[PDB]
RNA sequence: GAGUAGUGUUGGGUCGCGAAAGGCCUUGUGGUACUGCCUGAUAGGGUGCUUGCGAGUGCCCCGGGAGGUCUCGUAGACCACCAUG
RNA sequence: CCCCAUGAACGAGGAAUUCCCAGUAAGUGCGGGUCAUAAGCUUGCGUUGAUUAAGUCCCUGCCCUUUGUACACACCGCCCG
RNA sequence: GCGCAAGACGGACCAGAGCGAAAGCAUUUGCCAAGAAUGUUUUCAUUAAUCAAGAACGAAAGUCGGAGGUUCGAAGACGAUCAGAUACCGUCGUAGUUCCGACCAUAAACGAUGCCGACCGGCGAUGCGGCGGCGUUAUUCCCAUGACCCGCCGGGCAGCUUCCGGGAAACCAAAGUCUUUGGGUUCCGGGGGGAGUAUGGUUGCAAAGCUGAAACUUAAAGGAAUUGACGGAAGGGCACCACC
């Protein structure tokens, strides 16, 4: 029985897609299927913010941020809970979850 | 420095075993600075907390 | 025991903080980088292989090299943070963050923060094998 | 056993006359044992310096590589070597619905320094724009590329290193590309993302002395 | 005077920006708003500070005047054991 | 059961764990059961009477919901050489 | 940290986007030929559709030679884990992975949906060309032109939606126009096994490829969906015989 109409991978009207190695595994996955996640955070985290802010030789020095694109092979995600399974109907919704309050 | 603090609201209870209360802090110096803080034992709104480290912020247990 | 400078002006070293998931280095050099002042590593401060990486190691290592440089007249540290890079992880290990916070506390001065992980334009094949590393 | 650190000696790295602030810092060299000349061991170094630190008014994310050449007796003489963007900013610019454009030239200055200049740009979302994506068609892109290329070539080729560096501090060149390309497509962030060095001419004291003061 | 002089550019154009000297020939507008910085106009394009955030509010120049811990809300929480029945 | 003697272990209890939120825990005696003679047990009864919490799924335990299934004598299932 | 060298690979930008008959195809720049679509009051005048036989190209692995060998890496060697592990995990490492030159013709080569053609609902989007339309911008006026903007047309890649109709149902605007059964055409299936095996023929250098039975054996094998039960799957939830 066909589960998804799009077959899990985003490939449409082209034959084959350049494969990429997973972040976590190293398992090989085509770039279309790969569960992708972008990460923008600050180099230093929550508390050490306030701490380091004092130790500067600069006034109003704004911390640099760290930018990383992750790919997660289908397995690795579900283990990391970046992605979890949902109901037959609620499957169909491709609208990204509400991290915006 | 030693500081004082005021309870504006009670939000939730942080803890593994449900120990800490996660509460919201005004400063009694009439400043408008608002910091979330972890407190142990019973807390109702309006109470005053004494902070030995006053620049610290709240993390989720 | 070092550079001769007034009380206002701060002497700058360049600190490389390398956090893999195996262990951290806190490595302090000149501006050029061609001379190392002091280098302490995670597996050095703590004895067990498990603990090699863990933040606690970062702590110790950092406190120590920072001390040793506070000796030699280096107050301020430019920081170049590093994740293992290349084909493997681009996240810095957990150690780095801690380490950084640590050699703040020792009373060091912090210059610019910069992120250098070697990043490929396009790499050699990664060390697992097609079906991945499974466990 | 024997402390390696008492045979050290402190030296002073002073930048050239191009920027404002002179002393970039201190450098630490083991004294001459006579088998090894310390003035020589010190001779070959690069320094990675934020523009913010050289000249007070500017942006944090442009970095300069500076080479020592001669030593004046606890003075080091630094000539321009390289230039680049801080990785942070470079990543900050690149985003997901816009075309990116890159070009590069190899140019000899009038005095003979050989540089490699890299050029980065982006398609910018128009201000009322409803469509999700600013992409440019291949031929548009190539047009742009060619113009980026043209501009900086003429900018360097005519001038010596002195004026080149002088153009690189504020980034005259970037703003130049951006204005010139508005016709073909609205370029957005446009920079010289990297400056390299290929050949320096045979080293000459006098030339450098003039560069310092 | 003259949208001339000078100055300015992606493709051109009947161009854009925009002086002064000096005279002549007798007044030679009012009402009403605003205004952070950068670029290139009070337009267009970037980019901000006020309380962490979201609202408000203010941020051209001068003089003088006094009144001061601006107001209202507020989650902003993120650091591999194990066969068979 | 009672009188004299005998007067030993025991110095607040290791890894683990049990019961408990207000006349309650706990101390303390008392009744009923068993009983000819018997309560270190049980079942009740008053008396003296608190520390702490009004919260959380970490652990343990079961419940729903989604989900996969070649099982339905239902995983102690089925099944491959 | 500075240089040098070698071979690989083209990140981010990169998308339910493009292009190609399919395999497949992303650094710049020049040269070489193709190609769809669009536009057209050009030309030819039925030259077309599908196709036994026969051909061209055809991932990866594999095979001959040559060159080259960074990384990864079957084989193998150790080190672990385990009752055992000749397996998952780790340190190495041959063939191979790379380029040139010949072979091989198979992949879940998948949209598991032949190709040409007609008709049958909407709705917004997107890529390419075209056509029209205020208004912004490339500074201030004129035309070009480009960028956004509002539509319209023809091809595309898709999507959402719907008692069009189908369908065993999952689902499909085609899998529709089917007992109200006929637009043209090609390949091809006939219970499960035995078996894509035996044999012969044929291709290859070989590994194999194409073509391809029978004796026998067997009441089911299978497809969708439904309640269960279970999961070493994810979420909530409670209980001082769970904790704080
Ligand atoms: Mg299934
Ligand atoms: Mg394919
Ligand atoms: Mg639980
Ligand atoms: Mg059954
Ligand atoms: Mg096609
Ligand atoms: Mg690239
Ligand atoms: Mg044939
Ligand atoms: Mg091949
Ligand atoms: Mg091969
Ligand atoms: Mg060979
Ligand atoms: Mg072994
Ligand atoms: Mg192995
Ligand atoms: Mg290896
Ligand atoms: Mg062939
Ligand atoms: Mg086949
Ligand atoms: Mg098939
Ligand atoms: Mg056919
Ligand atoms: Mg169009
Ligand atoms: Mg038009
Ligand atoms: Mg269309
Ligand atoms: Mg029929
Ligand atoms: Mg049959
Ligand atoms: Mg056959
Ligand atoms: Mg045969
Ligand atoms: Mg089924
Ligand atoms: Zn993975």
């Amino acid at each position: 029985t066909k589960k998804r109409r799009n077959n899990g991978r985003a490939k449409k009207g082209r034959g084959h897609v350049q494969p990429i190695r997973c972040t976590n595994c190293a398992r090989c996955v085509p770039k279309d299927k790969a569960i992708k996640k972008f990460v923008i955070r600050n180099i230093v985290e929550a508390a050490a913010v306030r701490d380091i802010s004092e130790a500067s030789v600069f006034d109003a020095y704004v911390l640099p941020k760290l930018y990383v694109k992750l790919h997660y092979c289908v397995s690795c995600v579900i283990h990391s809970k970046v992605v979890r399974n949902r109901s037959r109907e609620a499957r169909k919704d491709r609208t990204p979850p509400p991290r915006f309050r | 420095p030693i500081k004082l603090a005021r309870v504006t609201k009670v939000l939730g209870r942080t803890g593994s075993q449900g120990q800490c209360t996660q509460v919201r802090v005004e400063f009694m110096d009439d400043t408008s600075r608002s910091i979330i803080r972890n407190v142990k034992g019973p807390v109702r709104e309006g109470d005053v907390l004494t902070l030995l480290e006053s620049e610290r912020e709240a993390r989720r247990l | 025991l070092g550079p001769q400078v007034a009380e206002g002006e701060n002497v700058f070293g360049v600190c490389h903080i390398f956090a893999s998931f195996n262990d951290t280095f806190v490595h302090v050099t000149d501006l050029s980088g061609k001379e190392t002042i002091c280098r302490v590593t995670g597996g050095m401060k703590v004895k067990a292989d498990r603990d090699e990486s863990s933040p606690y190691a970062a702590m110790l290592a950092a406190q120590d090299v920072a001390q040793r440089c506070k000796e030699l007249g280096i107050t301020a540290l430019h920081i170049k943070l590093r994740a293992t890079g290349g084909n493997r992880t681009k996240t810095p290990g957990p150690g780095a963050q801690s380490a950084l916070r640590a050699l703040a506390r020792s009373g060091m001065k912090i210059g610019r923060i910069e992120d250098v992980t070697p990043i490929p334009s396009d790499s050699t094949r990664r060390k697992g094998g097609r079906r991945g590393r499974r466990l | 056993v024997v402390d390696p650190f008492s045979k050290k000696d402190w030296y002073d790295v002073k930048a050239p006359a191009m920027f404002n602030i002179r002393n970039i810092g201190k450098t630490l060299v083991t004294r001459t044992q006579g088998t090894k000349i310390a003035s020589d061991g010190l001779k070959g170094r690069v320094f990675e310096v934020s523009l913010a630190d050289l000249q007070n008014d500017e942006v944090a994310f442009r970095k300069f590589k500076l080479i020592t050449e001669d030593v004046q007796g606890k003075n080091c003489l630094t000539n321009f070597h390289g230039m680049d963007l801080t990785r942070d900013k470079m990543c900050s610019m690149v985003k997901k619905w816009q075309t990116m454009i890159e070009a590069h030239v190899d140019v000899k200055t009038t005095d003979g320094y050989l540089l490699r200049l890299f050029c980065v740009g982006f398609t910018k979302k128009r201000n009322n724009q409803i469509r999700k994506t600013s992409y440019a068609q291949h031929q548009q892109v190539r047009q742009i590329r060619k113009k980026m290329m043209e501009i900086m070539t003429r900018e360097v080729q005519t001038n010596d290193l002195k004026e080149v560096v002088n153009k690189l501090i504020p980034d005259s060149i970037g703003k130049d590309i951006e204005k010139a390309c508005q016709s073909i497509y609205p370029l957005h962030d446009v920079f010289v993302r990297k400056v390299k060095m290929l050949k320096k001419p045979k080293f000459e004291l006098g030339k450098l002395m003039e560069l310092h003061g």
